[PDB]
DNA sequence: TTTTTT
């Protein structure tokens, strides 16, 4: 049973189709499936579904030395949570299905 | 030719609208006296200065919020007393069920004329406010602790039952049905709000207000009142130092701050505000800890200066009027 | 049977918007 | 042989339709001058750039929404003032009952010529807008806070009564009855919307706008205006930093953004927008914190550059024409 | 369609 194998909180788990290639070094590529657990609090270094200034993004969460959203691709650049930036984390990616 | 036809069509449309809906349905903004902003004193001169227009606007919605024991009820009762001193009729919807009539009387509120309601449900509270606005005989209405505006379904429910956003629905509908009635009857509706915590907020203000977002949009003036210290007569704490920050203003410039003392059993220290405003406006000279008015040394320290100024009414009124014509950006007619 | 939102989340750049027209499916039917 | 018969049949059908419904009932799209997109400035040059066509389209429907105190009414009043400077007639249907005529005058609006309506119900507001559109003498109509477009049934009802989607049906019927009238009369209808929270959203934007979904479909341009900072003169907050996102655009490319400063008592900072656009278009040199034009150091910082460009109208006009010629994708005739 | 809650 895959549901018992991969899902801990069935009532707070949704699937997301990945787009773009800024997470390739982190194991996420364009078209992949992202299983997101919205019932668990995000931590430093976790992979999260986040929205910056109302714009949704998949990124790695860092809280030190500053709050930022960093990708896992050398081509792309980190997103720094600047003044009047509302970083809304909508869950933590727990699994990537290719 | 074309301009004349356009003017004819515009006049015909205006007449049609006036016939269909009424005389005051549509008219030019310049000659609409019902849209002029009328304000009443809030009981604090510094707050009136920070509000720009001279006080809370009549016919609008005002939200006052802050932490526990920050003086929301005291400021509201001072506003009500100031309104009643002008002959207006005020109403108090005590949804928190935590009003002390004796303390309200001690602040100067005419208890015998203040309409007090302790509604069971939030719907009952908002319907009473709507009825009082529609009557037109009430000038100031206050909803104490809209956080306590619990819906009827929540009351009839159980503890732990999830009523998800029901209070938000009820409050949004209340604003929608109340804005026009308040504007029509020229009634000031003050909503008192408590501060809750936004969990999981990493960057930003972690404090939100109860009731949803409708009050944020509909309120003409939103005041964040906080206690920043204590007023001590040596040992006993006789008052509190209060800061009011105007986080929203639809009648003047926002983000101004007002600092004043709330003395227990007396209300807002008007004379202390007078001392501070005279000092700021170069009316009262301050040499270190020594305050002086026109060379005469009046006392040592803010408390002694305030006591001096209490002991004399004449230059009290003098400094008050000078400050009022100087600092007030928008003097009321 | 869990939501599979129609809109795709852009990992490269912050997507202009994210509507959530919700389509629901189970893991076993989706992968096997 | 066959093509001639087909052409004859098409011509006969076109003539029959023209006789039945009118001269302009049907015609080739290339020779239909009424379908051309005509635009008016929004009071913000960067927003005109972001809209592609140089401003909001005439004869269409535009929705403006955002959080509280984001500048919806100020942007609308700048649009109205820009229209009135061109001789157009504008109307303001304020459902919020929270319009300040003095501030509207301070933004450049001719309050002596702006039609203002305080509708009691949403149906009354939409009927007034329909009448103004059908007149053809009004160029810009604004509905303030369609969240306040309360149905008559809800007005006559009680607080807590459930009116499921009744406002949505009223808005849908209004859009259906208004689109054709606005297109025929070349009237721009701007809808101001508030933002409500969406409960139980696992993924996606948890914010909608009041009024239902018909306004989403019928709007030619939808703007998302937000306050992303404050403009400070050292200590006092004299303005707000605003970002406007074009989330929908039927006349140009969407999702373009504009940044401008809204100054209290003045409105959108046009000269700062000129500074920023000249800097972006390699017309004004920025060396760190130093702004220079053609070698001449105009000042230090955005505020000093704006003051200098205000002090020299000739160079301001020069840079304005250069920026308008260069940046504008669709320069209006 | 409607609207947060700690
Ligand atoms: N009857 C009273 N006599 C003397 N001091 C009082 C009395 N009631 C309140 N106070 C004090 O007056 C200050 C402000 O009181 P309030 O206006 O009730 O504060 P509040 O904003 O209403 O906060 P809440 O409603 O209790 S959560 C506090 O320091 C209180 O301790
Ligand atoms: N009369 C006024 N004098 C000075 N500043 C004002 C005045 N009215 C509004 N402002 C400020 O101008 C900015 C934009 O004002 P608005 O146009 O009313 O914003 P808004 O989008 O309409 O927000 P709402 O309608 O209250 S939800 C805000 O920072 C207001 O505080
Ligand atoms: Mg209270
Ligand atoms: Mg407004």
């Amino acid at each position: 049973d895959l549901n018992q194998l991969l899902i801990q909180h069935p009532s707070a788990t949704y699937f997301v189709k990945a787009s773009g290639d800024s997470m390739i070094d982190g194991g996420i590529s364009d078209g992949d499936l992202l299983i997101v657990d919205s019932a668990i609090t995000a931590s430093h270094g976790d992979i999260v579904i986040a929205a910056v200034d109302g714009e949704f993004t998949v990124a790695k969460l860092q809280l030190r030395p500053t709050v930022q959203l960093i990708p896992m691709n050398s081509a792309y650049s980190p997103i720094t949570i600047s003044s009047e930036d509302t970083l809304d984390v909508f869950g933590v990616v727990i699994h990537v299905v290719k | 030719a074309i301009d004349e036809n356009k003017q004819k069509a515009l006049a015909a449309a205006l007449g049609q609208i006036e016939k269909q809906f009424g005389k005051g349905s549509i008219m030019r903004l310049g000659e609409d006296r019902s849209m002029d902003v009328e304000t009443i004193s809030t009981g604090s001169l510094s707050l009136d200065i920070a509000l720009g227009a001279g006080g809370l606007p009549m016919g609008r919605i005002v939200e006052i919020y802050g932490p526990e024991s920050s003086g929301k009820t005291t400021l509201t009762l001072q506003v009500i007393a100031a309104a009643q001193r002008e002959g207006k009729t005020c109403a108090f919807i005590d949804a928190e069920h935590a009003l002390d009539p004796i303390y309200a009387r001690k602040l100067g509120v005419d208890i015998d004329n203040l309409l007090c309601s302790q509604p069971d449900t939030g719907e009952q509270a908002l319907e009473i406010c709507d009825a009082l606005a529609r009557s037109g005989a009430v000038d100031v209405i206050v909803v104490d602790s809209v956080a306590a505006l619990t819906p009827k379904a929540e009351i009839e429910g159980e503890i732990g039952d999830s009523h998800m956003g029901l209070a938000a629905r009820m409050m949004s509908q209340a604003m929608r049905k109340l804005a026009g009635n308040l504007k029509q009857s020229n009634t000031l509706l003050i909503f008192i709000n408590q501060i809750r915590m936004k969990i999981g907020v990493m960057f930003g203000n972690p404090e939100t207000t109860t009731g949803g977002n409708a009050l944020k949009f509909y309120a003409s003036v939103r005041l964040d009142i906080r206690r920043i210290g204590a007023v001590k007569e040596g040992e006993n704490v006789v008052g509190s130092e209060t800061r009011v920050k105007v986080v929203k203003n639809k009648i003047a410039a926002p983000f101004k701050q007002a600092e004043f003392q709330i003395l227990y059993g007396e209300g807002i220290n008007f004379y202390g505000e007078l001392v501070d405003l005279g000092v700021k406006e170069k009316l009262i000279e301050k040499a270190g800890a020594w305050y002086s008015y026109k060379g005469e040394k009046i006392g040592q320290g803010k408390a002694n200066a305030t006591a001096w100024l209490k002991d004399n009414p004449e230059t009290a009124k003098e400094i008050e009027k000078k400050v009022r014509e100087l600092l007030l950006s928008n003097p009321n007619s | 049977t869990f939501p599979l939102f129609s809109d795709l989340v852009q990992c490269g750049f912050p997507s202009p918007a994210a509507d959530y027209v919700e389509q629901r499916i189970d893991l076993n039917q989706l992968l096997i």
